[PDB]
């Protein structure tokens, strides 16, 4: 349910900083959000998952 | 490259100036002033001349008592081997009387020297205080070096005097000397449970960190501004010009607020003060209020807790 | 007996309440110059909304200045004045260029306000900063070269002109402008000791500031022998212009 | 006005922000069904 | 918004990088390159501590892991990570926000300098905050590498990391004879008279009595000589406060410099050299 | 019924930028104390523990 | 009382909105901290199942 | 007194309600704490039960 | 402001601030049915 | 005369701000009757 | 036993600044005297009078 | 007379082009976390 | 499925500053990723594979 | 085909300072990396322990 005239927000909302800061934010978002996964049980690079690397050698 | 304003490149002389007149009552002022080059590099090269009046004149003379009773003692205490007293200097002082004396005067032998080099220094900065007073009513300032000097004689007060007497020994003031009072200071935070955990110890350490903040950042902003005069901050006050303007602009743009070429002194000179009237408070409670400042920190919650890798047996309990 | 409170975290509890009333005073001092702001909210409003935040303005205070020269009042109400520049951008926050040439602009680092057009006093009330010509009691420093006579050299290490004469504080006695002849058209132009380095064994002042050929359009005294205060902040805005746009590497970037 | 805004300037600007007021509500109240289901917390 | 003079200040240029990209104000706050790289690693190191005291420092579910804000840290790896990087939830994370501030505090420095440029005035604010981000430096990247362990850097806790500094003071027995320590200690003691000094005098001829017109240049002079003797004069006077300050920091970053990489023994026993001079 | 007449008092632009910051501050902290707790979704060994795996 | 409307002529509405918004924003922070500091921990309370306890 | 009303001639009234809702808010957060901070405390006396017990 | 503009900010705000205290009522509410704290 | 409101006016504003004050004082005293019927302190 | 000319004491001190003052000034004293009374033996509000409702639950 | 110098023309020119480059974007998203939930699911 | 005016972005983003910015952000991607993989199992360098020199002297 | 303009638009000169400033710094971290592990060829032994020759 978009409204018609939400295109009229780019009259309120500067285009070229309002997509430096969406640019920003989720690449600082993406950062969190692998370092808060990464420090989990869904930790993906010391799975040993398909196999130990410090043990095969 | 660009001039820095750091050192008079080229200093120019006049003859010096005797001050502005004082009001009858002030004394006449003394000295013959002189010029130093190389003070002038940096700074004013004028030194000189001095008012002295009665009170400075009083001040002067407690206070040079009170120094020469402690440089005697340190000279006693290596038995006037003077080549001994410059060996041992920084770890020579007066010593506080013994604990068994409590506030009563002690011996002459036993820490008199002490109490009477307490007592002189002590009305000799009273003395300077009065001074400061008096030196700007002469002139038709305002006191804030008066208010903000009594912030500092507080603090001095409450380390020799308010707590010792409170505790009810002389034996819990500060001994006179260089390495000496490095000791005290040790072993109070020692003694008192680890001042870290005091909260009036960190905030006096928040205002001496801010005093260095402040300052780096106001000495900086008036010298990055004095290519348009921004050094003569009277009439940047009253007569705000680019100087002013664009040393606003600069805080404003890096931290999204500022203040003006009057108020960064106020912030200035709160930041400063408060330094020392939270030390006091935060002497002023120690032995008195609280006995262990961890054990007060733990009890209200504050004290970090960390996974157990060593611990010990108590002996005592065994 | 026991209790949790005790009188360490009693003044704890005081100095925050202190502290946080301190903040705002000192917030309030903070706005007696450049307030209220300039918005674009205070436009679209035909002026109803002031843009002042938190806390608002004090009362006004007032200086009163020595030697009968009147009364200043903090905060005030400052005609707007024209900005000699267009936006980059018509979106809010997008800077401004300057009109014209930069150098003879008045906008960006070349800006200032209008200052009093009087002389900053001595105690005594005389005019405080005046060239040596005129304080005949002042004299160079055993030690240091007398800059009279030196030769002022532009960034690009042209000859701008001749030192003609020394312009100092009488109050707090060091110098505060060079007089510089300009080869080119032979009027006396003050410069700011600020933007000056001296190369001594030379015999050369430096000016990083602005070329050999900007010494020719440094705003003039309208007298000679003082300078007033709207003077000296037009003549170290013009040398201040030059660190921006005296050349065109100047303007940036690096990368 | 305070804002500018003209009176139908202000009831356009207004149906536009309770209609996407609204609807990031309904996709709160659908995120806590979904968190209610997978995870009840009280 | 603006300051009501401020408009005629807002010249497009004097970036360092960047140019017309990121040339634009976000309400009072400049933005820029740096201002973009720096927003990113504020952000992240900011919410990187405020993880790890959603996870403490053995997991969400212990009695360790804590929201109280004099309690939280973010601590170092061991020292047997020595230069490598450790994992995440075993000091990694610390490692991670130590970049991140780095990388905020010198950006917070350049996209001062590019305003410094945009307002033509000097540099001396960012060149003096580098004195305090080369403390930080030399606290978590210097030291530690001249001993050889990242886990020789401070813990980001408000309470933990005065526990780091008692600890690393106390190794060296009696650290208030740190002749770095007591000359930086002296500047910083130094530092807050004058600014008290500074500040009293300039609102006090501002301010004068009721009565008064405001004083001038020669009572300024005229009132430090009628109590000390000598007035160093109010551009010196800003002088003195950069030179203090700067002095306070620079030999802190000496004195905890030599704490280890140039001195492993008490401080006290560092006098001997004094004591031990064939003088006496 | 005139509530409407809010963006004749409060300025529309400042107040979808504060909503939007605002929100986006009020969502991170609600996960991460959702995150602190035994609510944890991440750290909870559900389905199964990936690291008992290896 | 009747007039009590004349507040608005003494107290800037918009200025007092604004205020409001942000005192009870902060407000309630702060008690829902100060609640989940307490007994009364509704997070915590491994109510009604521990969720750590099923992996 | 019956021309105690001249206080607002004094004082300004914009001033003083100010100032008044600032410290009655102050002094009512200041006075929760003293009071959470005593015996009186209301929210982890375990009363009517303990919910982190029960649980 | 002029004095029909402050009554009638006046009732908008009225009815709005016990709307708002309506839903803070309806949370205590709420709250004190699951958690009493009494 | 020193504020700049009239003399009807500080007699009008001080009307509503005795009826206002004595509102919120019979708040305060309502609140302690409970509080002393729920948790009697003295 | 009080003088009839008092009233020009208004004539020498501001009388918004001492109406100020006092205010500030009794505002703090009864801050402080309840604190210290607190820190004493007079202590009403941890004193278990009529009851401790701790030692209640 | 807009507050970004936008025209409405320019507002709708570029809402179009950010629209469709945002759903891009999303379904970018939606397709690691489909190939995470696939590799390894954590509810 | 991209927009065939999604060239126009340069009329809004300075395309030269870009490229910098781009470069940059790269280089420290770089090392972040790198250090971040070094920190686990998968590290390359500590694996002692295929031998450790350290046990050779 | 026309990489070469992008000489047009960055200066040249920087590019090369940048380039030599960054490839020191790199050149000193790697280093000092590769010392920081297994692969050590300072304090490995090899050929011989210098210092056991004492
Ligand atoms: C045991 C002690 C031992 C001490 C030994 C000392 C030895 C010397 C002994 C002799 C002492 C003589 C004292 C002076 C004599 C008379 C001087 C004089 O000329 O008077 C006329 C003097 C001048 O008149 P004037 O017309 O104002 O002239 C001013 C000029 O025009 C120019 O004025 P201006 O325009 O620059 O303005 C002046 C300035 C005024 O500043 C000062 O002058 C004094 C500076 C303070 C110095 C003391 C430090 C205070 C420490 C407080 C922290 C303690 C922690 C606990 C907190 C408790 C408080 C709650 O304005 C301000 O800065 C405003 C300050 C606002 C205060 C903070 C704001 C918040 C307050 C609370 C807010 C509400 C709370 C709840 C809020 C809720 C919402 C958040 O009268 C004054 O108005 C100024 C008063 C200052 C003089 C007395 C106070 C300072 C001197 C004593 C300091 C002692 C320090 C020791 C502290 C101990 C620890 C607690
Ligand atoms: C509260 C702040 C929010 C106020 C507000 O409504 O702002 C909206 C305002 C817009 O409203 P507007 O329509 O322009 O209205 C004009 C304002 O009313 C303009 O009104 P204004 O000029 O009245 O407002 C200024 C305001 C706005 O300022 C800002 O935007 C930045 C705010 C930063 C606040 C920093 C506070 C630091 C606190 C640290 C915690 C420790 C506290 C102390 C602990 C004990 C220490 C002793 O700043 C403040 O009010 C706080 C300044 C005072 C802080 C005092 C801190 C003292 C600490 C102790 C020091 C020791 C003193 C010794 C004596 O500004 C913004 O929208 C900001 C946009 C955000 C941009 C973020 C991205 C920037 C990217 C580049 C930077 C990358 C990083
Ligand atoms: C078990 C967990 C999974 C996993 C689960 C997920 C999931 C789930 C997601 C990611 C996402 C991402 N993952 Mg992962 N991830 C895993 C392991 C990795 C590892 C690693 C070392 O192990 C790495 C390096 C990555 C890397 C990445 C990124 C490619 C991506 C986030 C980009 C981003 O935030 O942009 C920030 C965003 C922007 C900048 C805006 C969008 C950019 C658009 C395309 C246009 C911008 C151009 C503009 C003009 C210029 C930009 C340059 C500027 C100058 C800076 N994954 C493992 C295997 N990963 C996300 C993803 O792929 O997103 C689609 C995602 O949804
Ligand atoms: C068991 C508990 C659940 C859980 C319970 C909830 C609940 C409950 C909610 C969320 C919501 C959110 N969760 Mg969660 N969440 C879980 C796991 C995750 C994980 C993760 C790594 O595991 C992540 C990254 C997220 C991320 C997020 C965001 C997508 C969203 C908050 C956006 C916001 O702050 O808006 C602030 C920004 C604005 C208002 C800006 C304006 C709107 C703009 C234009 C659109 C932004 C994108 C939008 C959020 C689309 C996402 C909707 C999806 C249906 C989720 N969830 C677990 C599995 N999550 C919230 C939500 O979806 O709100 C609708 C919410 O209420
Ligand atoms: C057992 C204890 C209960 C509990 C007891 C209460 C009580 C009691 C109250 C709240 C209130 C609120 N709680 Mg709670 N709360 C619980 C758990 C949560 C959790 C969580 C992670 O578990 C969250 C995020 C919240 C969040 C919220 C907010 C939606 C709301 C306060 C917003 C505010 O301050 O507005 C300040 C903002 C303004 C004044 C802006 C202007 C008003 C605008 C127009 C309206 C905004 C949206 C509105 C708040 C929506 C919700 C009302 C519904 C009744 C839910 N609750 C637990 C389960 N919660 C309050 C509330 O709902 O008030 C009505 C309240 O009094
Ligand atoms: C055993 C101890 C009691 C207790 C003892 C008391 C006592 C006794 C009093 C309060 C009062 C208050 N308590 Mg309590 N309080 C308890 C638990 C709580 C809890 C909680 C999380 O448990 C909360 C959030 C509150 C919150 C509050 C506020 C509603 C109120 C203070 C407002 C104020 O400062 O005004 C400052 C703001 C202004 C002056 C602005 C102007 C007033 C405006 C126009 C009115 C705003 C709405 C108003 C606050 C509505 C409440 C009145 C009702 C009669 C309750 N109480 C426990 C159960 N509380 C006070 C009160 O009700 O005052 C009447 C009071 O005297
Ligand atoms: C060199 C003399 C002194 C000095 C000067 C100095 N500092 C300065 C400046 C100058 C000239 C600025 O121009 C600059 C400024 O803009 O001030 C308003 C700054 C500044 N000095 C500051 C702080 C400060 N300076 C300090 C010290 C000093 N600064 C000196 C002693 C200290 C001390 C002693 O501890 C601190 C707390 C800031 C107010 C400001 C720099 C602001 C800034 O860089 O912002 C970007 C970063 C953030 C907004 C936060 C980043 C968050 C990180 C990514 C994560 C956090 C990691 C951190 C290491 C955790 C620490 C946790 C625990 C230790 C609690
Ligand atoms: C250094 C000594 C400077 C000096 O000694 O200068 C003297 C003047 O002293 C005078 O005013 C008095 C000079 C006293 C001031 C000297 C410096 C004092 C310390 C200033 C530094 C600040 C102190 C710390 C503050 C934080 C020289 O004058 P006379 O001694 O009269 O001799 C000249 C005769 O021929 C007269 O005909
Ligand atoms: C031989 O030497 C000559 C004569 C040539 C001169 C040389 C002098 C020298 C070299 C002196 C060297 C001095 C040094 C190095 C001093 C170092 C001092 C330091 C570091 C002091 C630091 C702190 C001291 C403090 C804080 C002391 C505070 C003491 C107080 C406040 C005591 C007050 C006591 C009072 C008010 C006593 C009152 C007595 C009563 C009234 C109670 O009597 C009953
Ligand atoms: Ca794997
Ligand atoms: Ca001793
Ligand atoms: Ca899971
Ligand atoms: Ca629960
Ligand atoms: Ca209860
Ligand atoms: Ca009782
Ligand atoms: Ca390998
Ligand atoms: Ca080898
Ligand atoms: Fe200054």
């Amino acid at each position: 349910t978009m409204n018609a005239n939400l295109y009229k927000i780019w009259l309120i909302l500067d285009p070229r900083r309002v997509l430096v800061s969406i640019v920003a934010f989720q690449i600082v978002l993406g950062l969190l959000i692998h370092m808060i996964v990464l420090s989990t049980d869904l930790n993906w690079l010391d799975d040993n998952i398909p196999v130990s690397y410090q043990a095969l050698g | 490259p660009e001039y820095q304003n750091i050192f008079t490149a080229v200093q120019v002389r006049a003859p010096a100036y005797p001050g502005v007149p004082l009001p009858k009552g002030n004394l006449p002022r003394i000295g013959r002033p002189i010029f130093s080059y190389w003070l002038g590099k940096i700074g004013d090269a004028q030194i000189g001349p001095i008012y002295l009046g009665l009170t400075g004149t009083l001040s002067i003379f407690f206070g040079l008592v009170a120094i020469s009773i402690i440089g005697f003692n340190m000279l006693a205490s290596v038995h006037w081997d003077v080549f001994q007293f410059l060996k041992h200097f920084f770890w020579l002082g007066l010593e506080p009387p013994p604990p068994q004396y409590g506030l009563r005067i002690p011996p002459l032998s036993e820490g008199g020297w002490w109490l009477m080099a307490g007592l002189f220094l002590t009305l000799s900065i009273l003395l300077w205080w009065v001074r400061t007073y008096k030196r700007a009513e002469a002139l038709g300032m305002s006191q804030h070096l008066s208010w903000a000097f009594a912030a500092a004689i507080f603090f001095y007060l409450v380390l020799g005097f308010i707590r010792p007497v409170m505790m009810g020994s002389w034996a819990k003031a500060v001994p006179f000397g260089i390495f000496p009072h490095l000791d005290w200071t040790a072993a109070f935070s020692i003694r008192y449970g680890n001042l870290y955990y005091n909260p009036f110890h960190m905030l006096s350490i928040a205002f001496l960190y801010g005093s260095a903040l402040l300052f780096a950042m106001h000495g900086a902003t008036i010298l990055s501004v004095s290519r348009f005069g921004g050094d003569r901050e009277i009439d940047q006050i009253t007569h705000r010009g680019t100087a002013a303007e664009r040393a606003a602009l600069f805080w404003r743009w890096t931290m999204g607020f500022n203040v003006t070429m009057e108020s960064i002194h106020r912030w200035a000179w709160w930041c400063a003060v408060l330094t020392v009237i939270t030390a006091g408070i935060g002497i002023l409670l120690s032995g008195t209020v609280v006995d262990n400042w961890y054990l007060w920190a733990v009890k209200h919650g504050m004290a970090p807790a960390y996974p157990e890798v060593v611990t010990a047996v108590n002996p005592y309990e065994t | 007996i026991t209790h949790y409170i005790d009188a360490a975290q009693i003044t704890i509890w005081a100095f925050w309440l202190f502290f946080f009333g301190l903040i705002i005073y000192l917030r309030r001092e903070d706005k007696r110059e450049g307030y209220p702001l300039d918005s674009d909210r205070t436009e679209r409003s035909g002026g109803r909304v002031k843009v002042v935040g938190f806390p608002d303005l004090p009362d006004p205070k007032t200086f009163v200045l020595p030697h009968n020269g009147g009364t200043v009042v903090a905060p005030r109400v400052e005609a707007p004045v024209a900005v000699n520049a267009t936006p980059f951008s018509p979106a809010p926050g997008s800077p401004l260029v300057p009109n014209g040439d930069p150098m003879l602009s008045g906008f960006g680092p070349a800006a200032s306000p209008d200052r009093p057009k009087h002389c900053d006093l001595t105690f005594e009330g005389l005019p405080k900063i005046v060239p040596m010509r005129v304080a005949k009691e002042f004299s160079i420093a055993e030690g240091d070269p007398d800059p009279r006579g030196m030769t002022v050299v532009g960034l690009d290490g042209e000859v701008a002109g001749t030192v003609s004469d020394v312009w100092v504080d009488r109050s707090e006695p060091q110098i505060r402008y060079l007089e510089v002849e300009v080869a080119a058209n032979k009027k006396k132009v003050l410069l700011p000791i600020g933007f000056s380095r001296f190369d001594k064994k030379a015999r050369k002042v430096k000016v990083d500031a602005i070329k050999a050929a900007h010494f020719a359009n440094v705003p003039t005294l309208s007298n000679p022998d003082q300078v007033t205060l709207y003077e000296e902040d037009k003549v170290c805005a013009y040398y201040a212009g030059g660190k921006l746009y005296a050349t065109a590497e100047r303007a940036g970037p690096l990368l | 006005s305070l804002t500018g805004l003209t009176d139908d300037e202000a009831k356009e600007f207004h149906a536009i922000f309770m209609q996407s007021m609204y609807a990031w509500f309904g996709l709160v109240v659908i995120a806590h069904l979904l968190a209610w289901l997978y995870r009840p917390w009280l | 918004a603006m300051l009501s003079f401020e408009k005629k200040y807002r010249v497009r240029g004097g970036t360092l990088i960047g140019g017309d990209l990121f040339d634009f104000w976000v309400g009072p706050f400049y933005v820029g390159f740096f201002g973009v790289v720096g927003f990113c690693f504020t952000l992240l190191g900011v919410l990187l501590i405020v993880w790890g005291a959603t996870i403490g420092p053995t997991g969400p579910t212990s009695d360790l892991q804590t929201y109280n804000l004099w309690r939280i840290s973010i601590a170092p790896p061991d020292l047997s990570y020595g230069l490598r990087m450790a994992p995440l939830t075993e000091g990694g994370l610390w490692q991670i926000i130590t970049i991140c501030a780095a990388g905020a505090f010198i950006s917070w420095a350049l996209r001062e300098v590019e305003i410094c440029r945009k307002l033509g005035i000097g540099f001396h604010v960012p060149f003096a905050f580098s004195f305090a981000i080369g403390a930080y430096l030399v606290l978590v990247f210097v030291r530690p590498l001249l001993m050889g362990a990242w886990g020789h850097g401070f813990p980001y806790g408000i309470l933990s990391h005065l526990d780091w500094v008692s600890n690393v003071g106390y190794q060296f027995l009696h650290f208030h004879y740190n002749p770095a320590h007591m000359l930086a200690i002296s500047f910083f003691f130094t530092n807050c008279l004058a600014l008290s000094m500074h500040g009293s005098l300039i609102l006090s001829v501002t301010n004068p009595q009721k009565g008064e017109p405001v004083k001038t240049s020669e009572h300024e002079n005229t009132f430090f000589r009628d109590i000390v003797g000598y007035s160093i004069g109010a551009l010196a006077i800003h002088r003195l406060g950069l030179f203090l300050a700067l002095s306070a920091a620079f030999w802190s970053a000496v004195c905890i410099l030599i704490s280890g990489p140039f001195w492993t023994r008490g401080w006290p026993e560092w006098w001997n050299w004094w004591l031990e001079l064939p003088l006496w």
